[PDB]
C-alpha cells in the first residue's frame, strides 16, 4: 500500500550534486532563476517557468510528468511585475497539473489534473483533490480538502498529515532506483 | 548533502554544459556568466545566508505571537472568574466609539499587512 | 442561560438553527455521504433495522452541529420539531442519539402543526402540512390538536417527482449534441432526483381552477373535441453540459393536476380540509373554517394557494358538503416567513421561553433512569 | 509559410506547424503547438499564445475546400488548452483546459471557462460566459473587457530570455 | 494520507461499538491504556475562523454577527468568495463573471463598511410575539410553583388577520417562455432561508461561513485528546496524542498471485525508541468477532524487538521469517491460504506489543489488525 | 562600483532590519514574562478568594486593543517609510 520500485532510465535524468532528480525532457525556461535546494524529482516534460519570476520550491518536492507550474500576474499600484511563487517543504504535486499559484505551503498533496488559479494561496498541510478547478485569489486553510468544480470546501484532513506527508514523499524518493 | 542549496539550476546543471544547453533550456543568450571573486562571491553569499538568518527571526516571531495571544485568552478567563467570585464572596459578606475605532484600527492594520507581506516578496525577489 | 438549538428533521430538507431569531440558519438537504458511495443516503427512513438508522443519524447530527450550528452539544436544550404520527421507534433512535450520544441537557419532542399555529398569536386553526411524503391535515383548537379528526393522502413531492419521471419518460425529446440532434426518446434510465426536483421547481406552475378543469376534461376526452386551451411555451432544460432535453409545455401546467385528481373517491388536496371539517364539533366549524394556515414546502409552488381557494370555493358547493359545510367563509392566514419554515418559527418562538423549557420537556436524568420517552399512545 | 509580422515576439520552442498568418503584436510562450493541417490561420493583433494553447486545422482528418481561421484582436488562450474554431472574434479570452470542439463560432468578448468540453453546432452569442466541467451556464457580462498591459510588459522580458522565431517585412 | 491507500489496513477499536479504523482517524489516551476511534469520543469547539481571511474572532462577537464573517462574501452563482473590484467599489466572482450590479446595488465609496444585508420585514411582529410569549410563559411560570407549594401589567398582541382572497397567479406566467439564468436554482434559493427570491436579480449574496477548530475529549476520563492550538494557519498543537505516535503500524508491500498459496510481506514500524512486538497470534478460533476474515493466515513468528534512533541484526537473521532489518522498520513475512470466498481476500490476525504507562513498560496491549488485499 | 555600492546598501537596510526584529523580539519577550508573572499573582489571589470563602462558609477591551493597534500602526509605519527607499532603489 506504500509507493512501489518505479523504475526510471538512467540516461534520461540528471542527478546534481544535492540530490535534485530533473528530466531531461523537463523544459524549464531561464535556469538561472530556478532554485531547487533539497532532493526534489521533476518528472518528464513538466515545464517550469523560470521566467518572470523566481521559482523556490523545498526540500523533498515531487512534481509529476506533464505538469506547469509558473508565477501569476498582478496589477501593481506603481508598476507590474510578477510574484515568486515559493513552494514549501514536501510537496507532492500530481501529473498533468497547471499552477498559477502564489505562496503554495509546505506539506501539500495537490492532486491529479487540476487548475490552480492565479495569486491562489495554499496555506501549510492541506489537500486538493483530482479533477478540480480552484478560482482565482482562494485561500485554503489547514487540515481541509477541497474539491468539487467551483473548488468548494469538501471535507477535514486527518491531523497526522505532518507524521505523514514525510514519510510519504521520503518513501518516495527512496523507491525511485534507475532501471 | 546539507540542508537548503541556494546554487539555483545553471550553476547545478553546468557540470557537463550540453544538457542544460540543449534539452531543458535554450541556454543562450545570457552566455556571459560573473566571475566569482573571491570576495565578491564570497560576501554576496553573506546576504544569502543573511537572509535566511532574518526569516528564522521571522518564525520565531510569529512563533511567540501565538504565546502572547494565546496568554491573553487566558488573562480574562480568570479575570472573569475572579470577578464572579468577588460578586459570591461579597454577597456571602453580607465604549461603543471606542469599540468602532479598534475595529477602524483593525481594517487599517489588515491593510498594512497585505501591502507588507507582499511588499517583502517583490524585495525577495529583486534580491536576486 | 444559553439559547436554544431547534432543529426540524424533515424528509426532503432539515431546518435547523437557533431558537428566537427570525429565520433558520441553514436548510439542507437530509442526506449523507459515506466513503465509496456514489450517491447520497436519505437519513430519514421508516420501518429499517435500528443500528443504521442509529448510525446515519449520528453523522448527520454531527454534520448539522459542527457545519451550520458551531456550538458545543452538551451546553443547550434541543427543541425537535417533528410531525404528529411520525414512527415510533424513528423518534425513540432521534432521542437516543441525542441523549446518549450528544448528551444534550434536555430535547423536547415538538409538534409542528401546534407551532404551525404558534407564530400568528391565534389558538384555533385549520393546519395543512404539505410535505414531502404526506399531506396531513389538522384541527387545532384552542392548543389542543384534535387527533379525532386528522386526515393524511400520499400527495407530497414524491408523487409529483414520480408523475414528473413518467410524463418525461413518456415525452422525452433529448439532443445529445454528438449527431443526435433530433427526438431521441428516453436515452437514460432513470432521471435522477435533484434534477427532477429542479425541474419541479424551475420551470412547474400551477394552473387555475377553470383551466385545470378543462386540462382534466381533455385529458379525459368525454365527448371533448380538442377543447384544452392554450399551453405554455416549451423550455430547453439542460443536463451534464450536452444534453438538452426539450420539456414540453403540457407537462408544465398538467403534472400538478394530480393534487387535484377526483377519480371518484373524492380524494384530492381540497377535499381532506373538508373531510376533517365533517367529523369536527358543531360549535368549531365557523371559526375553524375561517382561519386556514397552509404550510409545507409545496406550498410555495407558484398559483398553489388560489388555485387551493378555488377549489375549496368550487368543492363547497357540492351536495356532500353543501348540508353540513355549505355557507362557510373560507380564509387563508399569512404566516411571517416563508411556508417552508412556519414550523420551524414557531419552534424558535417557543424555545426561547427559558422559564418553561426546563419543566415542559424530558431531561437526560429522566432518559438515564427511566429510558422511555413519552408519546400519545398508551403506558 | 508563416508570415509574422513585425513588432510580435515569438519564441522558437512553440512547435509552429504550416501556413500561419502571426499579426503585429502576438506573444508566443513555449511549448505553444499551433499546426495548419486543411488551410491557413490568421491571428491578427496582439492575441497572446500562452502555453499549451493546442490549435488544430484538421476538420477533415478527425471525421477544392481551403476552410481557414479567423483569430481577430486581444484573444488570450491559456495554459492547456484545446481551440478548434474557423472563426473567432475579438477581446475574448478561453481558459485553462478548455475544450472547443470544431463548429463553435465565436463573437466578441466570451468567456470559456475552466475545463468546459463544449461542443455544440452553435455560435456563441455576444459575451456570454461559460463555466464549469458539469454543466455549460451562460450568464451575460454587461462590459467587454480590456488586456494590453500584461503583452505591453511582456514584450520587453521576454527576448532576453528566449530567442526569437524569423520575421519579414 | 490518501497516497498510500489507506483503508486496506484497519484496527478494531473496543468500547460500545466495536468499529474499524484507519490509523490516521485513530487517537490513543494514555490515562485508559486504549486507543479510541472518531465516533467513540466527544467533541468540543475551540475557535471560529473565516477561510478566507484567516483571522480568529471570539464567541460573543459570533454569536452577534449570527456565525458569519464580517467581511467576506460568498456569490449567489456558485459558493466562491467575492472579491472588491475599484471602477467606486463592486464585488465580483472569480469563477464566474457575476457582479454586484446584476442585483443592481450601488457602488459604495468606501470598499468594506458600505455593505449590509437588508433586515427581515417581519422582525417587528417576531418580537412583539416573543415579548408576548414571554410574558404568557410568565404567567404560566407562576402557577406550577404555587402548585408544588400548594402540594408541599397584561401585554395583548393584535393577531395577524386572515385574508379571503389571496394574491393569484400572474398571467404573464402563461404564454411567456422563462429564462433559466434568470429563474435560480433551489440550491442557491435556499442559501437564502428569509427570503428565498424566484429570480436571480433578488438574490443578494450572503456572507462567509466560519470553521471550528475541534478539541477532543475522552468520554471515560475527560481529557483532551487533541486540543489545536488558537491561532490559525498553525501546524503544531497545544497536545496531539494520536495513534500514529504511539502504537506500531503494519503495512504492506508485496502481494503475489491469488492461487491458493501466497507468502506476503508486510513492514513493521515503530514510534516508541526501543520496544517489542509480536504478531505470533493467528486470531484464536473464531474468538473476538473476526467476522469479515475470508482468508487463513498462519503467521507463526517469535517477538521481535525493535529499535528507533533519531548481535540484534546480526545474529537472530531469520530470512523466511525477518525479511529485512533497517532503521525502526522490519518486514515479516505471513504465508497465506487466500481466497476462500469469490472475491476481497481480507486477513485477520491480532498484534501483541509493549508500552510504557508513564513496571510501567510492560503494558502489554493486543491490537486486532484486519488487513485486505486486491484479491 | 555601482553593483557594489547598491548592495552594500542592501547589507545595511538588512542589518537594521534584523536589528529592529530583535528589538521587537526582546520588546515582547518582556511582556511575556509580565503576563506570565501576572497570571501567576492571579493563580495566587484566586486560590487565596478560594480558601477565605470556603472558611466563610464554614470600555476596558476598548482602550487596550486601542493601545496595542496603534503600537501596531506604528510599526507599520517604521517599516513603509524604509521600503518605500528600497522600492525606489530598486528603480534606480
Ligand atoms: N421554493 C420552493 N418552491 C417549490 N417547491 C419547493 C421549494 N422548496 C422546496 N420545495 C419542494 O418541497 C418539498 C419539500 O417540502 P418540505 O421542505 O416541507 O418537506 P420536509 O419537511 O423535508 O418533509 P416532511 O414534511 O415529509 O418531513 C420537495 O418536493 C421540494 O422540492
Ligand atoms: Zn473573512
Ligand atoms: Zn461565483
Ligand atoms: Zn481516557
Amino acid at each position: 500500500m506504500e509507493l512501489g520500485e518505479l523504475l526510471y532510465n538512467k540516461s534520461e535524468y540528471i542527478e546534481t550534486a544535492s540530490g535534485n532528480k530533473v528530466s531531461r525532457q523537463s523544459v524549464l525556461c531561464g535556469s538561472q532563476n530556478i532554485v531547487l535546494n533539497g532532493k526534489t524529482i521533476v518528472m518528464n516534460d513538466c515545464i517550469i517557468r523560470g521566467d518572470l519570476a523566481n521559482v523556490r520550491v523545498g526540500r523533498h518536492c515531487v512534481v509529476k510528468s506533464r505538469s506547469v507550474i509558473r508565477p501569476p500576474f498582478k496589477k501593481f499600484s506603481k508598476g507590474v511585475a510578477f510574484f515568486p511563487l515559493h513552494i514549501g517543504d514536501h510537496v507532492f504535486i500530481e501529473e498533468d497539473c497547471v499552477v498559477n499559484a502564489a505562496q503554495i505551503g509546505s506539506y501539500v498533496h495537490v492532486g491529479k489534473n487540476c487548475v490552480i488559479g492565479r495569486r491562489c494561496v495554499l496555506k501549510d498541510c492541506c489537500k486538493i483533490l483530482d479533477n478540480t478547478v480552484l478560482p482565482p485569489e482562494t485561500v485554503v486553510p489547514p487540515f481541509t480538502v477541497f474539491s468539487g468544480c467551483p473548488g468548494l470546501f469538501s471535507g477535514e484532513l486527518p491531523e497526522c498529515t505532518q507524521e505523514l506527508m514525510i514519510d510519504v514523499t521520503k518513501s518516495y524518493y527512496q523507491k525511485f532506483l534507475p532501471l | 548533502a546539507f540542508g537548503i542549496n541556494t546554487d539555483s539550476l545553471y550553476h547545478e546543471l553546468s557540470t557537463a554544459g550540453s544538457e542544460v544547453i540543449g534539452d531543458v533550456d535554450e541556454g543562450a543568450d545570457l552566455l556571459g556568466e560573473f566571475s566569482v571573486r573571491d570576495d565578491f562571491f564570497g560576501m554576496g553569499k553573506e546576504v544569502g545566508n543573511l537572509l535566511l538568518e532574518n526569516s528564522q527571526l521571522l518564525e520565531t516571531k510569529n512563533a511567540l505571537n501565538v504565546v502572547k495571544n494565546d496568554l491573553i485568552a487566558k488573562v480574562d478567563q480568570l479575570s472573569g472568574e475572579q470577578e464572579v467570585l468577588r460578586g459570591e464572596l461579597e454577597a456571602a459578606k453580607q465604549a461603543q466609539r471606542r469599540r468602532f475605532t479598534r475595529v477602524e484600527m483593525a481594517r487599517v492594520l489588515m491593510e498594512r499587512n497585505q501591502y507588507k507581506e507582499r511588499l517583502m516578496e517583490l524585495q525577495e525577489a529583486v534580491r536576486w | 442561560e444559553k439559547t436554544a438549538v431547534v432543529i426540524d428533521l424533515g424528509e426532503a430538507f432539515t431546518k435547523c438553527g437557533f431558537a428566537g431569531e427570525t429565520g433558520p440558519r441553514c436548510i439542507i438537504p437530509s442526506v449523507i455521504k459515506k466513503a465509496g458511495m456514489p450517491k447520497p443516503i436519505k437519513v430519514v427512513q421508516y420501518n429499517i433495522n435500528t443500528e443504521e438508522l442509529y448510525s446515519y443519524l449520528k453523522e448527520f447530527i454531527h454534520i448539522l452541529y459542527f457545519r451550520h450550528l458551531l456550538v458545543n452539544p452538551r451546553d443547550r436544550r434541543v427543541v425537535v420539531i417533528e410531525s404528529v404520527l411520525c414512527p415510533s421507534h424513528f423518534r425513540e433512535t432521534l432521542t437516543r442519539v441525542l441523549f446518549k450520544y450528544f448528551e444534550v441537557p434536555s430535547v423536547l419532542l415538538a409538534p409542528s402543526h401546534l407551532m404551525a399555529l404558534l407564530t400568528l398569536g391565534i389558538n384555533s386553526a385549520m393546519v395543512l402540512d404539505c410535505g414531502y411524503r404526506e399531506s396531513l391535515v389538522l384541527p387545532i383548537y384552542e392548543g389542543i390538536p384534535v387527533l379525532n379528526c386528522w386526515g393524511a393522502l400520499p400527495l407530497g413531492g414524491k408523487a409529483l417527482h414520480k408523475e414528473l419521471e413518467t410524463q418525461l419518460l413518456e415525452q422525452c425529446t433529448v439532443d445529445t449534441g454528438a449527431a443526435k440532434e433530433q427526438s431521441l426518446p428516453s436515452v437514460m434510465g432513470s432521471i435522477p432526483e435533484g434534477v427532477l426536483e429542479d425541474i419541479k421547481v424551475r420551470t412547474c406552475f400551477v394552473s387555475d381552477l377553470t383551466r385545470g378543469l378543462k386540462i382534466q376534461a381533455a385529458k379525459f376526452n368525454i365527448d371533448g373535441n380538442t377543447e384544452r386551451p392554450s399551453p405554455p411555451p416549451n423550455v430547453d432544460y439542460p443536463l451534464d453540459g450536452e444534453k438538452i432535453l426539450h420539456v414540453l409545455g403540457s407537462i408544465r401546467d398538467s403534472v400538478v393536476e394530480i393534487l387535484f385528481e377526483q377519480d371518484n373517491e373524492e380524494k384530492s388536496v381540497a377535499t381532506l380540509i373538508l373531510d376533517s371539517l365533517m367529523q369536527c364539533p358543531i360549535d368549531t366549524r365557523k371559526q375553524l373554517a375561517e382561519n386556514l394556515v397552509i404550510i409545507g414546502g409545496t406550498s410555495m409552488l407558484p398559483g398553489f394557494l388560489h388555485r387551493l381557494l378555488a377549489e375549496i370555493r368550487y368543492l363547497v358547493e357540492k351536495p356532500k358538503y353543501k348540508k353540513t359545510l355549505g355557507t362557510k367563509t373560507f380564509r387563508i392566514h399569512t404566516p411571517p416567513a416563508k411556508a417552508n419554515c412556519v414550523a420551524w418559527l414557531g419552534g424558535a418562538i417557543f424555545g426561547a421561553l427559558q422559564d418553561i423549557l426546563g419543566s415542559r420537556s424530558v431531561s437526560k436524568e429522566y432518559y438515564n433512569q427511566t429510558g422511555r420517552i413519552p408519546d400519545w399512545c398508551s403506558l | 509559410s508563416v508570415k509574422i509580422a513585425p513588432g510580435a515576439v515569438v519564441c522558437v520552442e512553440s512547435e509552429i506547424r504550416g501556413d500561419v498568418t502571426i499579426g503585429p503584436r502576438t506573444v508566443i510562450h513555449p511549448k505553444a503547438r499551433i499546426i495548419a493541417e486543411a488551410g491557413p490561420i490568421v491571428i491578427g493583433e496582439g492575441n497572446l499564445i500562452e502555453e499549451q494553447a493546442l490549435i488544430i486545422n484538421a476538420h477533415p482528418d478527425n471525421i477544392s475546400e481551403p476552410k481557414p481561421m479567423i483569430i481577430g484582436t486581444n484573444n488570450v488562450f491559456e495554459v492547456g488548452c484545446y481551440s478548434q474554431a474557423m472563426k473567432m472574434g475579438d477581446n475574448n479570452v478561453i481558459e485553462s483546459k478548455a475544450y472547443v470542439g470544431r463548429n463553435v463560432i465565436l463573437t466578441s468578448g466570451c468567456i470559456i471557462g475552466a475545463c468546459c468540453n463544449l461542443n455544440t453546432f452553435e455560435v456563441i452569442p455576444e459575451n456570454t460566459v461559460i463555466y464549469g466541467a458539469d454543466c455549460l451556464r451562460r450568464v451575460q457580462t454587461e462590459r467587454p473587457q480590456p488586456q494590453t498591459l500584461q503583452l505591453d510588459f511582456l514584450m520587453k522580458i521576454l527576448p532576453n530570455y528566449h530567442h526569437l522565431k524569423k520575421t519579414m517585412k | 494520507a490518501s497516497l498510500l491507500q489507506s483503508e486496506r489496513v484497519l484496527y478494531l477499536v473496543q468500547g460500545e461499538k466495536k468499529v474499524r479504523a484507519p490509523l490516521s482517524q485513530l487517537y490513543f489516551c494514555r490515562y485508559c491504556s486504549e486507543l479510541r476511534s472518531l465516533e467513540c469520543v466527544s467533541h468540543e469547539v475551540d475557535s471560529h475562523y473565516c477561510p478566507s481571511c484567516l483571522e480568529n474572532m471570539p464567541s460573543a462577537e459570533a454569536k452577534l454577527k449570527k456565525n458569519r464573517c464580517a467581511n467576506c462574501f460568498d456569490c449567489p452563482g456558485c459558493m466562491h468568495t467575492l472579491s472588491t473590484r475599484a471602477t467606486a467599489y463592486y464585488l465580483a466572482c472569480g469563477f464566474c463573471r457575476w457582479t454586484s450590479r446584476d442585483v443592481g446595488m450601488a457602488d459604495k465609496s468606501v470598499a468594506s463598511g458600505g455593505w449590509q444585508e437588508p433586515d427581515h420585514p417581519h422582525t417587528q411582529r417576531m418580537n412583539k410575539l416573543i415579548e408576548y410569549y414571554q410574558q404568557l410563559a410568565q404567567k404560566e411560570k407562576v402557577e406550577r410553583d404555587r402548585k408544588k407549594l400548594a402540594r408541599r401589567k397584561e401585554i395583548k398582541i393584535e393577531p395577524a388577520q386572515a385574508v379571503d382572497e389571496v394574491e393569484p397567479l400572474p398571467e404573464d406566467y402563461y404564454t411567456r417562455p422563462v429564462n433559466l439564468t434568470e429563474v435560480t436554482t433551489l440550491q442557491q434559493r435556499l442559501l437564502q432561508p428569509d427570503f428565498q427570491p424566484i429570480c436571480a436579480s433578488q438574490l443578494y449574496p450572503r456572507h462567509k461561513h466560519l470553521l471550528i477548530k475541534r478539541s477532543l475529549r475522552c468520554r471515560q476520563c475527560e481529557h483532551n485528546l487533541s486540543k489545536p492550538e488558537f491561532n490559525p494557519t498553525s501546524i503544531k498543537f497545544k497536545i496531539q496524542l494520536v495513534a500514529v505516535n504511539y502504537i506500531p503500524e503494519v503495512r504492506i508491500m508485496s502481494i503475489p498471485n491469488l492461487r491458493y498459496m501466497k507468502e506476503s510481506q508486510v513492514l513493521l514500524t515503530l514510534t516508541n525508541p526501543v520496544e517489542n512486538l509480536t504478531h505470533v497470534t493467528l486470531l484464536e478460533c473464531e474468538e473476538g468477532d473476526p467476522d469479515d476474515t475470508n482468508s487463513t493466515a498462519k503467521v507463526s513468528v517469535p517477538p521481535t524487538e525493535l529499535v528507533l534512533a533519531g548481535e540484534p541484526q546480526d545474529f537472530p537473521d531469520d530470512p523466511d521469517v525477518v525479511a529485512f532489518r533497517k532503521a525502526n522498520k522490519v518486514g515479516v513475512f505471513i504465508k497465506v491460504t487466500p481466497q476462500r470466498e469469490e472475491g476481497d481476500v481480507t486477513v485477520c490476525f491480532k498484534l501483541k506489543h509493549d508500552f510504557k504507562n508513564l513496571g510501567a513498560e510492560v503494558s502489554w496491549l493486543t491490537q486486532h489488525v484486519e488487513l485486505s488485499l486486491g484479491p
